[PDB]
């Protein structure tokens, strides 16, 4: 119990190992054992993290279950986590064991696809709770091998495309970091994290090729991890990747990739762009606003004129994430908070929505909007459950959905009324594409012979959605079960990020 | 001793190529390209090395440097037989 | 259009000069070398002794 | 000679010996009935050879009038030459009997070859540089040309040769500048009279011959036409050696050059090594996009890699040499287990060599592909394989040297080459319809794919020491 955080991070890995040497026959015994096998890894990894949960200390904004190890090339292996990070990595062992009951009734290549999930969860994880910066960068690229595969095997026609351009286009925006990471470690001295939060990197102006750069190093290096940042949350223009791998990925492929993997996109800005360069940070906020205004109001009228179930729900995202650029560069304690809850919330939202998709495409082997309609008369849960998260997609007061918005877009009115004005209008925007695409998918008349004798969500399925709809109502009603943790996490932080900006 | 190495070594050497193109003959010899690019870069390369030529000097640290400095009075046969066996002896197990 | 236009359009169009300059003759092989040096000299030469 | 010069040269002397031996054993006790004796005695003389030269308590020192220098550099060098050139003969020794390809002078070729690596690495005198560069690049041309049969393989030689040859030349022309320039050969006199003030446009030019001319040996651009052409025509176990024991020896050597020669003007040889590791960057990333023959698309993979490795000796740094080896030492552990996987390649009993055969491997035999998957991960520089942790030290030295505009084109270069190994993940995973390849591996060539393999990944757990090695190695040769 003093190296849980390692624990957490390759108990699923260990177990894919294990499971790849120790497991043999391609029957459905076989792959009954590699479900079960998995989903009992996965639930074990929750438990354990929950022990993180209970005794992590909200005041204390140190970092906490600190353990440290030499390591190679003169790095050190450190991790650790804050009131910034720690939810973060429930939230990654919460969906897990969800994300592997859905695929309950995958018959194809079973023992590879739970391997390439246990896999995938530990280094996800390892993002999260990683304190050296080149250990960070590890988890952070690492993850992507995993889910080029899971892509790539598991994914629809286009699912080729649709793999290279998601590891290509992550994979570009990252190793311009890995140099910034590789500098810093050279003016610093030092990968550890801890110690370059307290450094101050220089600002002052100096000119590279025929313009200035203002801010100096901070911003060069700034830009550098905003490349990697911007392509992960994903930010406009940068985006098309997550239409093509959102989309192709199989359904439980497009949960981990909209819940969990677009949150390091936006955890890394709160742990390295705002604090380690505040100088940039207060330089760029105006230009990080217009694009994600520019995302909400672009990527909403983009969904509404969609014909594909899944890339309504793929550009929803987007829209989403918007929000929460905002929000953390409004350097406000309402709304980097506003930006964490929005990011967390998001995770049940949006997965919930993807499970929604596949119940659907399970069934009818289509995505096409025109392919259903009047599947209410058939599927009464299923339209209850449809129903209940495209409202927490439109931000309803009550879900959790509406708190994250709320609070980034205050945060944002505070300094940039122009912007709060356009992002706020996200509220007419995502109402009218997730409501109309409710209305063409479950409502109206049964009258296609394909779909006459649809079967409704089954008790496994049901029990799926539970956990969710659980989350996201009592987040809604209750957000300080989020905010406390939080709270004097982001007090420290803003009030460094103040501390900074020149005078 | 060089000068006469070298006749003594490639007027066989010269002959055994002669050999080797009787024996690949091609069938053509009735009736034995870029020339003009070639032409350019090899007048290119010369006229740098001719310039490198141009203000070409030692450095003045040479003469103290000389590993094997040569003797007026020995015969050159016998100067370099003094140093090739002992000095270079490495290098004549090598070759 | 973009990403696709240089990702699909112009990479593979320098693949296509690239594989087309390894002609498989020696003689080309020779010239490539041969141009090396010859540029590598020039800039030596703009340097100057110093 | 004295009797400490003799010590100094010892494990040489031996690898000689054993060389001479092996060739009268072979000629009068059977020929070619002890081609697969021969080798396997091969193996265990690189490895002795290897344990005299890495074991022990050594103290630096020079021989033969400091011809011959023994110091912590030539060392790791050495062994990594040795043990990369044992792996690359045990691995093959299956292949070449199914394939009546093992002569009992191959083993003893190659021995004689990775003897004149070992001159190379521990030069101190121009003349030692070429005597040893020569004896190795003679050796190589024969191999290159050994199938009979194959027209392939004589024009492999038969370009290896000629290309070879000139640039042998451009270093003796350059060479021949720097004597007489400095009026010796001996390389603690050359680095004492090249320096900042008395740079004639004489010795500038000598040095850029003789950098040209080595730079050919690691297939850096424009001096790389030779590799893709030579890797296809030569014989794979020939093509396996090719890509990684003369690499080693060969950018060894150019880092004791350019440091014990010309180590006082590191400013004027910098620029020239950053340019050729940018242009060999590029074009072998662009030009592996096109390849459907595996092993020609492993020359341009060499080619890419060695201008990464160019990255850490352009720093101009003992940092940067300690990890240009460490580059080298893993780029030669990753050939080694991609080319043992290379060599089993085979359709209805013959050698397959084109992409499309791996098209669904991962579905014939699974542990395999999930070696080759993490062989063409660490190629492609991802982490957490130990190949990534490769690329990072490079452009650790190149940032510190304030050379960050060299970093950023290098990663930006490996994303594209990230392409092509991808594409062969994309092959086995998830490919299109499968032609029949099967992977013969006997148990040597079986453990040649697995070990790697497993290196690529506890390597990043634990380099065992290797990297605090090559560290000591980098500080004797830079000072
Ligand atoms: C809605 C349109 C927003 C708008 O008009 O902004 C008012 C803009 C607000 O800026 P401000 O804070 O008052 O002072 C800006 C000074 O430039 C102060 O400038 P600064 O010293 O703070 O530094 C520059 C600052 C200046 O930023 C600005 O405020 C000016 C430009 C902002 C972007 C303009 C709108 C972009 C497109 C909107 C579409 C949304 C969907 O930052 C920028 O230059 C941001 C450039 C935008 C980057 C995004 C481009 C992405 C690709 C397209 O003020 C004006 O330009 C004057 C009022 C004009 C209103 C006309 C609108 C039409 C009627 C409705
Ligand atoms: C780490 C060191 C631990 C030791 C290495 C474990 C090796 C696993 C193993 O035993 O071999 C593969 C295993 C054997 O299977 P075999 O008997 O050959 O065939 C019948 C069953 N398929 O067969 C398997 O289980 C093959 C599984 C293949 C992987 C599944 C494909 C999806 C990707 C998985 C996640 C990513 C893996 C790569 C991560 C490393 C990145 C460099
Ligand atoms: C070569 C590498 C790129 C060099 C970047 C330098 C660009 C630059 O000027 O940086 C600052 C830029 C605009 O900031 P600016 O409006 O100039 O600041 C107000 C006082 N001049 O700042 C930004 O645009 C902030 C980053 C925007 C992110 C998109
Ligand atoms: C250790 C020595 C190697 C012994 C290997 C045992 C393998 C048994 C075998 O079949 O081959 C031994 C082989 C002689 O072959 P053999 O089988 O006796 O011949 C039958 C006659 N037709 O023996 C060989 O192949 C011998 C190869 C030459 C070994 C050279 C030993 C000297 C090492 C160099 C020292 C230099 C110091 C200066
Ligand atoms: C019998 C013994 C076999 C030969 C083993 C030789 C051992 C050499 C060795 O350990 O050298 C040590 C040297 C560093 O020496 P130093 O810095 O002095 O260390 C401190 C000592 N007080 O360390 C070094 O020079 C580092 C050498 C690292 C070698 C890495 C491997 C090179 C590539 C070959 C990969 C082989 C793949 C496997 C093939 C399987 C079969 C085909
Ligand atoms: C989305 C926007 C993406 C825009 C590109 C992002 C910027 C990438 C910059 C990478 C980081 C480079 C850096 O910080 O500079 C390296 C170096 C500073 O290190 P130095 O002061 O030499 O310290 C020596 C240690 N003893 O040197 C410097 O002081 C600056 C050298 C800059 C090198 C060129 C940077 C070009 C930017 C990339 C262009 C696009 C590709
Ligand atoms: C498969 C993954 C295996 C587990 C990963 C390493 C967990 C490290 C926990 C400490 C282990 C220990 O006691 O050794 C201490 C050992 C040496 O440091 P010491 O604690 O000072 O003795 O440290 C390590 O084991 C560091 C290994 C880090 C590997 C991370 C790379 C992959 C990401
Ligand atoms: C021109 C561009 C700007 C540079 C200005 C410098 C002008 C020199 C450019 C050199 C390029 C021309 C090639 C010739 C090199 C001349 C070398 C020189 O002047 O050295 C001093 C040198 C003077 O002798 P010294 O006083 O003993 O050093 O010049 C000579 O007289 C060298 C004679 C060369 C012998 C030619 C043999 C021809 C063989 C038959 C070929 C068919
Ligand atoms: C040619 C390649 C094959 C080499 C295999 C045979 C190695 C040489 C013959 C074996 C006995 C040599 C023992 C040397 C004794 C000693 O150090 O004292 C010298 C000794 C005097 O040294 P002192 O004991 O220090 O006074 O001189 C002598 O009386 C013997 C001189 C023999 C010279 C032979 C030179 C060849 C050896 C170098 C090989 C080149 C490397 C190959 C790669
Ligand atoms: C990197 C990406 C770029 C890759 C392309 C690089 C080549 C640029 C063009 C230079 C050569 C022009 C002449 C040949 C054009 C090809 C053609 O259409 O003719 C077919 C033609 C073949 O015709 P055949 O052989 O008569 O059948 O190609 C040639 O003639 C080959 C020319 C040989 C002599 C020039 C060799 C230049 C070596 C370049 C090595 C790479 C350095 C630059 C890249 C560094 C990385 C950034
Ligand atoms: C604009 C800035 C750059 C954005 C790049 C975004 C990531 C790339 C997105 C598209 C990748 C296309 C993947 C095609 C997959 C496929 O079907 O392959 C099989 C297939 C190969 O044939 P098969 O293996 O027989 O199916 O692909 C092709 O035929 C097309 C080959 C395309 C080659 C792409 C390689 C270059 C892209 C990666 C490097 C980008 C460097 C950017 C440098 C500038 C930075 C500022
Ligand atoms: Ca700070
Ligand atoms: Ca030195």
């Amino acid at each position: 119990m003093t190296n849980l955080l390692s624990i957490i991070t390759f108990l699923p890995i260990v177990a894919a190992i294990i499971m790849a040497l120790f497991l043999r026959g391609q029957d459905e015994a076989a792959a009954r054992n590699a479900k079960w096998l998995a989903l009992l890894t996965t639930t074990a990894t929750f438990v354990i993290s929950l022990f993180v949960l209970f005794r992590f200390d909200p005041a204390n904004t140190g970092f906490q279950f600190v353990e440290d190890h030499a390591w190679i090339m003169g790095l050190r292996y450190k991790m650790g986590v804050d009131g910034i990070s720690v939810l973060f990595v429930l939230l990654t062992t919460f969906m897990m064991p969800l994300t592997i009951l859905s695929t309950w009734q995958v018959q194809d290549k079973v023992k590879e696809y739970m391997i390439a999930f246990l896999v995938l969860e530990g280094l996800m994880i390892g993002v999260f709770t990683a304190l050296d910066l080149v250990l960070f960068y590890l988890f952070f690229e690492a993850g992507l091998i995993p889910m080029f595969l899971i892509i790539g095997i598991w994914g629809g026609k286009d699912r080729i495309y649709a793999s290279f351009k998601f590891f290509l286009y992550t994979f570009l925006g990252s190793v311009l970091m890995l140099v910034a990471m590789i500098a810093m470690y050279r003016m610093a001295g030092t990968t550890d994290i801890p110690t370059l939060l307290t450094f101050d990197f220089p600002s002052e102006n100096f000119r590279l090729l025929g313009m200035t750069v203002v801010g100096g190093m901070q911003m060069l290096l700034f830009l550098a991890f905003f490349a990697s940042f911007a392509v992960k949350m994903p930010m406009w223009p940068v985006h098309t990747w997550l239409p093509d791998a959102h989309v192709q990925a199989p359904t439980a492929g497009s949960v981990l990739l909209a819940a969990v993997l677009l949150k390091m996109g936006g955890y890394g800005f709160l742990r390295f762009s705002l604090p380690m360069f505040p100088v940039a940070s207060g330089v760029a906020q105006p230009y990080v606003f217009w694009l994600s205004a520019i995302a909400i109001v672009y990527t909403s009228l983009v969904a509404l004129a969609q014909s594909d179930m899944k890339k309504v729900i793929a550009y929803s995202s987007v829209a989403h994430m918007g929000y929460v650029t905002m929000g953390v560069f409004a350097a406000n304690q309402i709304g980097v908070d506003g930006a964490i809850f929005q990011m967390l919330s998001h995770g049940f939202i949006s997965g919930a929505l993807f499970l929604c998709v596949g119940v659907i495409y399970d069934r009818m082997h289509t995505r096409e909007i025109d392919a259903y309609g009047g599947l209410v008369n058939r599927m009464p849960a299923y339209a209850a459950v449809f129903m209940f998260f495209t409202m927490a997609n439109v931000g309803l007061p009550g879900t959790s959905g509406f708190v994250g918005e709320f609070l980034t877009l205050m945060g944002v009115f505070r300094v940039d009324t122009w912007v709060a004005l356009v992002a706020t209008s996200g509220v007419i925007l995502s109402a009218a594409y997730a409501l109309w695409l409710y209305r063409r998918v479950t409502l109206g008349q049964l009258i296609k012979e394909s779909l006459k004798s649809i079967t409704d969500m089954t008790p496994r399925e049901r029990w799926v959605f539970i956990p969710l709809i659980a989350m996201t109502l009592i987040l809604g009603v209750y957000p300080r079960l989020v905010t406390d943790v939080t709270g004097p996490a982001v007090a420290a932080l803003v009030q460094d990020y103040n501390q900074s900006q020149p005078a | 001793f060089v000068a006469m190495l070298l006749v003594v070594v490639y007027v066989g050497a010269v002959a055994v190529l002669f050999l080797f193109v009787v024996m690949m003959l091609d069938v053509d010899f009735a009736e034995l390209r870029y020339l003009p690019l070639a032409l350019v870069i090899g007048v290119v390369l010369l006229a740098q090395l001719g310039i490198a030529f141009s203000g070409w000097t030692p450095s003045d640290q040479a003469e103290s440097l000389r590993a094997a400095p040569v003797d007026a009075a020995v015969e050159n046969t016998l100067g370099l037989g003094l140093v090739l066996y002992d000095r270079y002896v490495l290098m004549f197990q090598l070759a | 259009g973009t990403i696709n236009g240089v990702a699909m359009g112009l990479i593979p169009r320098l693949t296509r000069a690239a594989v087309r300059v390894q002609s498989g003759y020696l003689f080309h092989y020779a010239f490539a070398m041969v141009l090396g040096i010859v540029g590598l000299l020039i800039w030596v030469m703009m340097r100057g002794a110093h | 000679m004295t009797s400490l010069d003799f010590s100094t040269i010892l494990p040489e002397v031996v690898l000689a010996g054993y060389a001479l031996a092996a060739l009268m054993a072979g000629a009068y006790l059977g020929k070619d009935r002890l081609a697969r004796t021969l080798l396997w005695v091969t193996v265990a003389a690189f490895l002795v050879v290897a344990a005299m030269v890495g074991l022990g308590n050594h103290v630096d020192g020079a021989a033969f009038h400091g011809m011959f220098i023994d110091d912590g550099f030539s060392r790791f060098a050495k062994v990594v030459t040795l043990v990369a050139a044992a792996g690359v003969l045990a691995m093959s020794a299956d292949y070449m009997q199914r394939r009546n390809m093992l002569r009992f002078e191959f083993p003893i070729i190659v021995a004689l070859a990775v003897l004149g690596m070992m001159f190379m690495v521990s030069a101190g005198d121009l003349l030692t540089l070429y005597m040893g560069l020569e004896l190795q690049s003679l050796a190589l041309y024969v191999v290159a040309a050994m199938r009979r049969d194959s027209v392939r393989s004589s024009e492999a030689g038969l370009k290896y040769f000629v290309l070879g040859s000139l640039s042998s030349g451009l270093l003796l022309y350059g060479a021949s500048l720097v004597y007489g320039f400095a009026g010796t050969t001996g390389f603690e006199g050359i680095i004492s009279t090249i320096e900042a003030g008395h740079l004639s446009l004489g010795v500038l030019f000598g040095l850029v011959f003789m950098l040209v001319g080595l730079s050919f040996k690691v297939s850096a651009v424009p001096f790389h036409m030779w590799t893709p052409d030579v890797y296809e025509g030569s014989p794979t176990p020939v093509t396996a050696f090719f890509a990684t024991a003369p690499k080693v020896a060969a950018m060894a050597l150019i880092a004791r050059l350019v440091f014990d020669a010309f180590g006082h003007v590191i400013g004027d040889w910098s620029q020239i090594v950053a340019a050729l590791a940018v242009m060999s960057m590029f074009l072998g990333s662009i030009a592996g996009i096109g390849q459907t023959n595996i092993k020609r698309l492993m020359a341009y993979s060499s080619i890419a890699h060695m201008g990464f490795a160019l990255v850490g000796l352009a720093a101009g740094t003992a940092i940067g040499v300690q990890n240009m080896l460490l580059y080298m030492t893993i780029y030669a552990v990753m050939n080694i287990g991609t080319f043992a996987f290379i060599l089993s390649m085979e359709r209805d009993g013959v050698p397959v060599t084109d992409l499309a055969a791996l098209n669904r491997f991962a579905w014939t035999d699974p542990v395999k592909a999930l070696a080759m998957l993490v062989l063409m991960f660490s190629l492609a520089g991802v982490p957490p394989t130990l190949g990534f942790f490769a690329k990072f030290g490079v452009l650790t030295a190149a940032v510190d040297a304030g050379m960050g505009w060299l970093a950023v084109l290098g990663v930006i270069a490996s994303v594209i080459g990230a392409f092509y190994y991808l594409r062969i993940v994309y092959y086995m995973y998830f490919g299109g319809e499968s032609e029949g390849m099967t992977s013969r591996m006997g148990a040597v060539q079986y453990l040649a794919l697995m070990v790697p393999a497993l290196a690529m990944l506890v390597g990043a757990i634990s380099m065992f020491g290797v990297d605090s090695a090559a560290g000591r190695a980098a500080e004797t040769l830079v000072g």
